[PDB]
């Protein structure tokens, strides 16, 4: 049916999962990969 | 920047509040809230023309994540009867305009503690369009809040059914699975359904099997290089998830954890750090750095984080949450206080086995510190009789039980005969009291 | 509609329970407290005023209920000590300790005539003692999981039990003899009590619905929608008009027993409410919780 079309077409989604994963900030992998690759190089 | 510079002149300006809110929307809620506000005031200078039901509506959206939950109510009546009033505006489809505001509308009831309303409201939706899901599915939440096996279960395989292309459909049927681990190493499949390319990349899946590769932990046959492998391939799933994305607060969550397992607290902080500053509002979050603080004989620092991790207004005594608190626990406040919150935990179930022991070895520790080294005061041991005695009923009581905390309680042996032993002490230690009595008296003469 | 008194620091620890009379046995005016504490605190509102009477001592754990009798001026408390100690509030004295051991105790039960004394077990049966006797007079063989509620009808004709999984037992006391098992929840059952009328029944599930089932046909009266929290506690307006509802959201809903529809609230309570009751009339509610603090909420 339009129905469908007519709503999702018009709506707007803001947040959705992957939103709610990601930080809002910027937390990059630079200063967590350095410890995450020390640890393992310890061992 | 546009908006900036319409803003401040005013050319006559109708419609540039309209755009402020409509970007605005992702950002602060309260800019678009301000400039549906002014918005609103400016559409009845040129004529009268009534406000149209879109932006009434989406003003009463944004109040309805904020705690106007009535103002909100009214907004979406308001919507709804111009959208009624909207007759001519087929083209528009008032129709679905209305739509919309009973769906929000219908959340917020579900929001504001009426399900009556809400289920009504979303099955007066259904019954106009079957083909819509989100009622459909807000439905089956409600209905799953009562158990998880009512018509929730099947409202949403009914859903996917009708649109298996759905990712929340897929993933809420993941969900379903997660209320009873039984299907542990078997709901991978059903987790990697939707894994195919068209789908990718989908971090809520790879993380739902990082979880559920996690949870397989906390055994012992780590050494049989099982537990070990685990560890190896839940890392690599959270490396691939941080690499596709850095921004993933959960992978680096799951690190945390997976390296605290490895016996990496003190570098376990750290990790957590980052998590933690991004958003510290989250559930696990709290456990976790309570966890590595009650690790390092910090239990100052670990019972605030539990206790805040309760303030959720969900429930006031959680059986984990205390089970967490008490872990190496051997000061006055520690112990007696541990008894208070025991008690409050047992309380809202006592059918577990865990609070019950854990009871009895408080006891014991409590009354042990006053009849081993004391020579104490004789109320006291007059006290520490009684608590020993109901120790020793629950230690006979316990042994009857069949089942266990995974692990046989046959271990309580050495409790009777502590037990035993410190009723000798009390019994000797009686005697100490009556001879501070008789010490006192002659004091007071 | 509103608040009367306000009892600050009512008790050193968490009230879990309060009992209020409703006869004219000496009874409507004292209100008696069950709490954390181990502190049986015996007020007399006298005076239009909640003033301590008595302190009652002895329970090695904390009160987990409190009750009193209808048709007799004494009171009992149990806790998790499995000694029920059976008190008089004319002297504030003793009667007895029924040691429902080793661990068997749970929510009391006053019979309307005040004889029998029914308390969960463990091992999912109702045990019911006698009053002036202590012993196990007889138990309800309907096992399962645990007995979490036990109410006594006000005209004693039938009796209903909350389990851990939403299992209402509906008991004959007549006949002690298992009539009903209404399994419209799945939840545990915190607390229920009997319409005055011994009509309407009220369960206090942990979904937050106030569903209000029919005992005469065992069936469904209607789903209500009542607080965000668990529902901890349930009363009804002794002239039957309402029902006043205790949650675990700092929150107390009058719920209109007839409409299904919210008449008053209060948040006064900055912690959460264990126990509601009414006065002798239905004005006067008296409420407990985690605060310590007892509210008596006037509504005329």
């Amino acid at each position: 049916v339009d129905v469908t079309r007519d709503i999702v077409s018009r709506e707007r989604v803001w947040r959705t999962r992957t939103t709610i994963l990601q930080s809002t900030g910027k937390n990059f992998s630079k200063n967590i990969f350095a410890i995450l690759q020390s640890v393992k190089a310890r061992e | 920047g546009h908006l900036k510079k319409v803003t401040e002149q005013y050319p006559d300006d109708v419609e540039a509040w309209i755009e402020l809110a409509q970007i605005l929307e992702q950002t602060d809620i309260q800019g678009a809230l301000s400039a549906y506000g002014t918005a609103t005031r400016i559409l009845q200078e040129k004529v009268q023309a009534d406000v149209p039901p879109e932006i009434l509506n989406n003003v009463g959206a944004l109040h309805f994540r904020l705690g106007n939950l009535g103002e909100a109510k009214k907004y979406f009546l308001a919507s709804l009867d111009r959208a009624k009033a909207e007759a001519e505006h087929d083209e528009h489809y008032y129709n679905a305009i209305s739509v919309t505001t009973s769906y929000n509308l219908a959340r917020l009831y579900e929001a504001m503690c009426e399900f009556h309303e809400a289920e009504k409201l979303y099955k007066n939706i259904l019954r106009e369009h079957p083909n819509y899901v989100d009622c459909y599915l807000r439905l089956g939440a409600m209905a799953r809040d009562k158990g998880n096996f009512y018509e929730a279960s099947d409202w949403f395989k009914e859903a996917l059914q009708i649109n298996q292309d759905h990712p929340d459909a897929w993933s809420l049927i993941g969900n379903l699975h997660l209320a009873k681990q039984e299907w542990g190493p078997g709901q991978k499949k059903f987790e990697r359904i939707l894994k195919q390319p068209s789908t990718q990349s989908d971090t809520y899946s790879m993380l739902a099997l990082g979880n559920v590769w996690l949870q397989t932990l906390h055994q012992p046959t780590r050494d049989r290089e099982k537990e070990k492998r685990h560890q190896d391939r839940a890392l690599a799933i959270y490396k691939q998830v941080l690499r596709n994305d850095a921004k993933n607060l959960y992978a680096a969550n799951g690190i945390g954890a997976v390296l605290a397992h490895k016996g990496y607290f003190r570098e376990a902080r750290d990790v957590f750090a980052q998590v933690r500053e991004a958003t510290a509002d989250i559930s696990d979050v709290w456990l976790n750095l309570a966890h590595i603080y009650v690790e390092q004989k910090q239990y100052i620092s670990a019972v605030q984080m539990y206790e805040n991790c309760l303030r959720k207004f969900y429930k006031h005594q959680n059986t984990e949450v205390v089970l967490y608190l008490a872990r190496a626990l051997f000061k006055c406040g520690k112990l007696q206080e541990c008894k208070q919150t025991l008690l409050k935990a047992r309380h809202v179930a006592p059918s577990d086995t865990v609070l019950m022991f854990n009871v009895a070895l408080v006891l014991q520790r409590l009354a042990t510190s006053v009849l081993k080294d004391e020579k104490s005061n004789l109320k006291e041991v007059l006290n520490a009789v009684k608590e020993l005695e109901l120790a020793h009923r629950y230690f006979s009581y316990l042994s009857k039980v069949g089942d266990k905390m995974r692990f046989d309680l046959a271990l309580a042996a050495t409790e009777a005969r502590q037990c035993s032993d410190l009723l000798s002490q009390a019994q000797y230690h009686v005697a100490r009291a009556r001879k501070q009595d008789e010490e006192e008296r002659e004091l007071r003469a | 509609y509103g608040i009367l008194f306000k009892q600050e620091q009512a008790h050193d620890d968490a009230i879990w329970s309060v009992a209020w009379g409703t006869n004219k046995k000496e009874n409507s005016e004292t209100v008696v407290t069950g709490s954390l504490d181990d502190l049986v605190k015996v007020w007399k509102w006298r005076d239009e005023r909640l003033d301590l009477q008595w302190s009652l001592e002895g329970h090695q754990l904390g009160v987990v209920s409190v009750d009193i009798s209808h048709t007799l001026p004494i009171a009992a408390s149990s806790s998790l000590d499995a000694h029920i100690r059976l008190w008089d509030l004319e002297n504030g004295k003793q009667i007895k300790s029924i040691d429902a051991g080793p661990v068997d105790a749970w929510t009391l039960a006053f019979s309307p005539d005040s004889q029998y004394l029914a308390t969960g077990t463990h091992v999912g049966k109702v045990n019911i003692f006698g009053v002036e006797s202590g012993k196990k007079e007889y138990s309800l063989d309907t096992r399962g999981k645990f007995i979490l509620s036990i109410a006594y009808s006000p005209d004693g004709k039938y009796l209903a039990s909350g389990a851990i999984d939403g299992i209402i037992n509906i008991f004959d006391i007549a006949t002690g003899k298992l009539l009903h098992t209404l399994e419209g929840h799945a939840m545990p059952i915190r607390s229920l009590t009997f319409s005055p009328d011994s009509q309407l029944l009220v369960t206090a599930s942990d979904d937050g619905y106030i569903k209000i089932y029919d005992v005469q046909h065992a069936n469904l009266a209607g789903t209500l929608s009542g607080h965000a929290s668990w529902v901890l506690n349930v009363a009804f307006c002794p002239d039957d008009t309402h029902f006043v509802s205790s949650s675990s959201d700092k929150s107390v809903k009058v719920w209109d027993v007839g409409t299904r529809t919210c008449v008053h609230t209060f948040f006064d309570h900055q912690d959460q409410v264990w126990g509601v009751k009414y006065n002798g009339n239905g004005s006067k509610i008296v409420s407990v919780g985690d605060d310590q603090e007892i509210h008596i909420y006037d509504c005329p």
